[PDB]
């Protein structure tokens, strides 16, 4: 019989639940034939079953009998696969039975599963024939169970568990081979033509890793060289089979007489005929050995192992690896000495690190060589407000919000409108610098030439030399402010760290926390947008407290002056005003804050909010005995607070408000500034550093790696 | 196989190298004997107070009695200009409509815009009430301006870099105008229903042939986008209306650009144009609240019509070239003579 | 890569360098023969009062 | 939370720096000079 | 030439600071001869 | 690592930088940029440096003019107590 089969639509398809072992895991399969196009599974992969593009595809090629290995040999490889497989998304394509590399690998991801979170897309590709449990899963849509537990006298394989995708293929014979490699490596080319956002027009980076194997796995492996785009191949040692007599191979190429070893038929049958070429091509070859060399970590060999064959751009590479979101690898292949970046690269680099939200990657950036002077336009910048990669914000109902709704779809929002959404957060009396008539000129006359192409009819729109231009003098501030709009909390305290007068920007985004805060309880939020806000002032709060208290020991008279200078980047204000706008008890009523009025009752002004206190309510003795304390302290704090109100309104522009100086002696405060973050930084690692805890978690680890290495040591014998 | 550009580097010479030759008597010394204009003050007749928001669209009537609303409110209201009273209002599905097609005989009415759809509305129905007839899907750039040529063929502008001519009654378009890359704003069709020249982002006007979607001439020699264009009643030139504040009449026969019309005041761009019955007194609307009687012959404007506190956009003159009907962002429409 | 883009522009203007651009003394005779003779009708140069007008009360 | 506690953390380390002090010892009883 | 050289008083000297690294790095700079 | 700012020294003749530009600036701040293209054959300043010397000949490109100055300022330094 030639493939005449009696062709039905199919009708099996559904869900099941594992018996058997420890994990009640749930599973995807569908039977297809064995004539299938991978146009077809790619739509139900992608559609159906909810799976978008993985960053990586791992082709994994076992023996189909039931060798073991070493064992703690097994564990790094086991390691290596958990790791990479969940680091980054990366599909993983394998029959499903248990036997050879996938009841290895099935135990693995097992392993995994009981010590940590998180899921794998792991897919089984194998014939439908093959297992014995063909019955009992013809039922369509329904979830059908299966029995792990396998009889001895069946020469029929089981499906490995802890699998989360199975696809079957159908071959009108049952219980054969052959006639699913043809479809998987048809779906590794589709992949292939696959197209992944990064803009380099890279698609699906694919690794072939090799086990065990036997005779057919050289041809495999041929396959998987000599195609048109090259398969990096990862070989396992400890296979002991066909895998590893390449592996033994690749030493002392340009002798033939040790290879005969008489694996099928002796050195009658040779395959030296194409192991030629097998070994022609050892550069690509990707070896791997435990407890020699160097860089025996899997996943951190099978990544690189992608790069040495990439063959492509160093800036591809550091694409490839920032959407990976691996920054040591990166530190470690893509940063070497001798790189030459082409130009140009470096600012699409940053640009799209900024859009990705990747803080690491950023610093690293930087630390190359990244200006955020020279990298930043605002044309940058209102693509950073008009992108969808990230997180969700509340960013665009605020704009509808102040813009009264009046919308089109898809409008693209500009500076102004943001500049607008900022002054309506701040209060009344603020002003920020888009608003101004300069930044009007400068928008108006140069970033608004055409750039709304269909407003212009809808009418929503209302040079000689220059410093490069599009150039904010304090270019991380209007960062920050944007880091915070967009509701990116690390990145926005990595910049906070960066720039000049940090404490104003922390009371700004200190206030533009709870004001957003407010935003979100207004309309109906998801309620825990609300308190993260909360949270976020309240950390920027707390960091305002930290760096004025550090910087008042550090010393009195700068730290008094440091309040008192008007704000050219934030409406023209001092600290102190955006403290009292944003209401920080602690920081008004701190010691330096109370002196610094002093410069223009203490004991009964407290005693009258005491009975403020109590006024709402031997039982109230016992009620006013127990809930004294706190209230004093409370009222302390609130009268702390309103000092500063009581003062002012006693007294109402030189002084009385503000103090105006030099640019020179502002200078000479950003750099007493800087000195008093870094060592307030400084100081903050040492003392974390400091803790007992940290000492014995570090004993911890070291010992660990000793017994190691001591059981490393006893495993040889000199004598 | 990169001599092609050289052969259009080639090519490139004979448009100007032969004008340059012809260009011996331009018009400056043809006709320097008729008088400059001087002082003549244009009254407005009607004005359609009533409407909420700027209005962004107009198209006549064709028996000069009618027009029909384009305005932010959305409502597309049939107005009747000799009582400037209406018939028939007809809020859109989206109230961002750029644009209004009025049937010749005096039907239908064709509509779209941001929707990137082209919608005709049947106005006649035996119901009494105005209803959309059918939509227009297939141009992925928004509808700038529209014409038709009876009431089932139709001309649209996109900013997808495709012009197109659409069948009414079937729904598909048989064929496309492809070969203009600057998003076209406005089409001015000749006289003869068989051409139209369109004013497009690329300062490039193109004397596109009906019966073929074929580009014939080229009209290159205007800075920015031209958001305005009016036909030469003749059939053998046109005016057109820009961004860069500046009128260059152009001709189909001979060209060649024939003068300069802009004024130092004038910075803003061209909205809106319209020749006279005989091409001799030329109207532009602008974004600003000043428009001249310019003549395209002559370079005289016969006054200055500011009567609308908005920005003007949308205007109309008669077949019969009897007057004209200017309408503004006031939710106005104004009738100056 | 791609060279047929080059082609399309020549076709256009190899069809339309050799096109009946009239000269500009006859292309001002066409258009100058235009107001003078239509003259009694408009009501917008040298126009009357407005009694036959489509725009009086 | 049970593994991460600093006292479990203590007794395991001091489990296991036993254990290697014996083996250690073991391995310096070797004497092959 | 045997170094002829002229007497131009030295003119780019004072103090820069270092961007583009991860610290402002401050250095006295001055042209001199040999 | 700790804090302190260790006086780093650094003699390098004049016509082997990258960008003997930038830095014409008499006693002013003038901004520098780390970044360097490496098919310029010239060499940047070193960076985390407390004080830097622009030896000077007249010469570009030529190495071999800063020892003398280098040896007698050692020499000099011996003269000191």
């Amino acid at each position: 019989i030639s493939k005449h089969t009696q062709l039905s639509p199919t009708d099996a398809f559904g869900t099941i639940e594992f018996q058997g072992g420890g994990h009640s895991n749930k599973a995807m399969y569908v039977r297809v034939s064995f004539d299938t196009k991978p146009d077809l599974l790619l739509h139900l992969m992608t559609k159906e079953w909810q799976l978008e593009l993985p960053k990586l595809l791992i082709s994994v090629h076992g023996g189909l009998q039931n060798f073991e290995l070493q064992p703690k040999l097994k564990q790094v490889f086991g390691k290596g696969l958990i790791k990479a497989a969940m680091t980054t998304g990366a599909w993983i394509f394998t029959g499903g039975v248990n036997t050879g590399v996938i009841r290895h690998v099935g135990d693995a991801l097992k392993d995994h599963a009981s010590k940590s979170r998180g899921k794998i897309c792991t897919i089984g590709i194998a014939p439908w024939g093959i297992v014995e449990n063909q019955e009992d899963l013809i039922g369509r849509d329904v979830v059908r169970p299966y029995q792990t537990m396998s009889n001895p006298m069946s020469k029929l394989t089981v499906l490995n568990s802890m699998h989360s995708h199975f696809i079957l293929a159908d071959n009108g014979t049952t219980g054969k081979y052959g006639a699913e490699v043809k479809l998987r490596r048809q779906l590794e080319k589709h992949i292939s033509l696959q197209k992944i956002n990064t803009r380099i027009g890279q698609g699906v980076p694919v690794v072939a890793l090799i086990v065990e194997g036997g005779p057919n796995v050289i041809s495999i492996v041929l396959e998987y060289l000599r195609d048109t785009p090259p398969v990096p191949v990862v070989v396992c040692d400890g296979s002991g089979r066909a895998s590893d007599i390449l592996a033994f191979g690749h030493k002392y190429s340009e002798v033939t007489i040790q290879k005969t070893f008489t694996y099928t038929r002796t050195q009658a049958q040779h395959l030296f005929i194409i192991l030629m070429e097998c070994m022609k091509k050892k550069e690509l070859i990707t070896v791997f050995r435990m407890g020699s060399e160097g860089h025996q970590d899997i996943d951190l060999a099978i990544l690189t192992a992608l790069l040495k064959g990439a063959n492509a751009s160093a800036p591809d590479q550091l694409s490839l690896a920032l959407a990976w979101n691996r920054v040591d690898i990166a530190r470690s292949q893509i940063f070497i000495y001798g790189q030459q970046w082409p130009v140009g690269s470096l600012e699409q680099a940053m640009l799209d690190a900024l859009v990705l939200d990747r803080v690491d990657f950023v610093k690293l950036l930087i630390e190359n060589g990244v200006s955020m002077h020279r990298f930043l336009t605002i044309s940058r910048l209102e693509e950073l407000y008009n992108t969808r990669h990230g997180p969700s914000n509340t960013l665009y109902h605020l704009v509808r919000d102040v813009k009264k709704g009046n919308l089109p779809p898809d409008y693209r929002i500009s500076l102004i409108d943001i500049g607008l959404v900022i002054e309506y957060l701040m209060g009344g009396a603020y002003r920020c610098n888009y608003t101004r008539k300069r930044f009007r000129t400068l928008y108006h006359n140069l970033f608004g030439p055409k750039r709304p192409k269909a407003l212009k009819l809808l009418g929503m729109e209302d040079d000689l030399d220059d410093p490069e231009i599009n150039h904010f003098p304090f270019p991380f501030h209007e960062l920050m402010v944007w880091a915070v709009l967009m509701k990116r909390q690390k990145m926005a305290l990595f910049f906070w760290q960066h720039g000049e007068e940090a404490m104003a920007k922390a009371l700004v985004a200190c206030k533009l926390c709870k004001a957003m805060a407010h935003e979100a309880s207004e309309n109906d939020m998801v309620d825990d947008i609300s308190q993260e806000l909360n949270h976020n002032s309240r950390d920027f709060g707390q960091l305002a407290v930290e760096l004025l208290d550090q910087s008042y020991k550090q010393d009195e008279q700068l730290a008094m002056k440091l309040l008192t200078y008007e704000l050219k980047n934030w409406s023209n204000a001092t600290c102190l005003q955006l403290a009292v706008a944003a209401k920080h008890r602690d920081f008004i009523a701190h010691t330096c804050s109370q002196m610094l009025l002093t410069d223009m009752n203490k004991y009964l002004g407290p005693y009258v909010m005491m009975i403020g206190k109590m006024m709402i309510d031997n039982l109230l003795i016992a009620v006013f005995n127990n809930t004294f304390f706190e209230v004093k302290s409370i009222s302390n704090q609130v009268w702390k607070f309103q000092r500063y109100q009581l003062i002012m309104t006693f007294h109402e522009r030189d002084y009385g408000l503000k103090l105006f100086i030099t640019d020179d002696e502002l200078k000479k405060v950003h750099d007493f500034e800087e000195q008093c973050i870094e060592e307030y930084f400084r100081e903050k690692d040492d003392r974390f550093n400091s803790s007992n805890d940290e000492r014995i978690r570090v004993t911890s680890e070291r010992v660990e790696n000793m017994s190691m290495r001591l059981e490393e040591v006893n495993e040889r014998e000199h004598s | 196989l990169d001599q092609l550009r050289q052969e259009a580097e080639q090519l490139k010479n004979q448009i100007r190298d032969a004008r340059k030759a012809c260009a011996d008597a331009t018009l400056s010394q043809i006709t320097n004997n008729i008088d400059p204009v001087g002082r003549i003050q244009m009254r407005t007749r009607r004005t359609l107070r009533g409407h909420l928001a700027k209005i962004y669209a107009m198209h006549w009537g064709t028996d000069s009695r009618l027009l029909v609303s384009a305005s932010q409110d959305g409502k597309l209201i049939i107005w009747d200009s000799y009582t400037t009273n209406k018939v028939h209002a007809i809020p859109l599905r989206s109230s961002w409509v750029m644009t209004c097609a009025y049937a010749p005989s005096g039907n239908y009415v064709a509509c779209g815009g941001l929707d990137n759809i082209c919608s005709i509305y049947n106005l006649k129905t035996r119901e009494g009430n105005v209803r959309v007839s059918r939509e227009l899907a297939g141009h992925t750039g928004y509808l700038s301006c529209c014409r038709f040529l009876d009431d089932n063929q139709i001309v649209t502008s996109s900013g997808d870099t495709t012009c197109a001519l659409w069948d009414i009654e079937t729904g598909q378009q048989t064929t496309t105008f492809t070969g203009h890359t600057g998003d076209v704003m406005s089409l001015s069709l000749a006289p003869d229903t068989r051409l139209f020249v369109s004013g497009a982002c690329d300062a490039s006007a193109k004397l596109w042939d009906v019966r073929e979607g074929m580009c014939r001439q080229t009209f290159t020699g205007h800075e920015s986008d031209i958001n305005a264009i009016c036909f030469f009643p003749n059939g053998n030139a046109f005016a057109t209306g820009s961004d860069d504040a500046t009128c260059r009449l152009f001709d189909l026969r001979a060209d060649q650009e024939l003068m300069t019309y802009s004024h130092d005041n004038i910075i803003c761009g061209i909205t809106s144009v319209s020749f006279s019955k005989s091409g001799r007194l030329l109207l532009a609307g602008y974004d600003d609240f000043n428009c001249n009687v310019w003549d395209a012959l002559k370079a005289d404007r016969a006054g200055v019509l500011a009567g609308h506190d908005n920005r003007v956009s949308c205007l109309g003159v008669t077949d019969d070239g009897m007057a004209v009907a200017t309408g503004s962002w006031d939710s106005f429409l104004k009738i100056w003579n | 890569a791609s060279i047929a883009q080059a082609r399309k522009l020549v076709e256009q203007l190899k069809m339309e360098a050799n096109i009946d651009r009239i000269k500009v003394s006859k292309a001002a005779a066409d258009l100058m023969a235009y107001c003078e003779a239509h003259a009694k009708e408009d009501p917008l140069l040298t126009p009357v009062p407005a009694s036959e007008n489509p725009f009086r009360e």
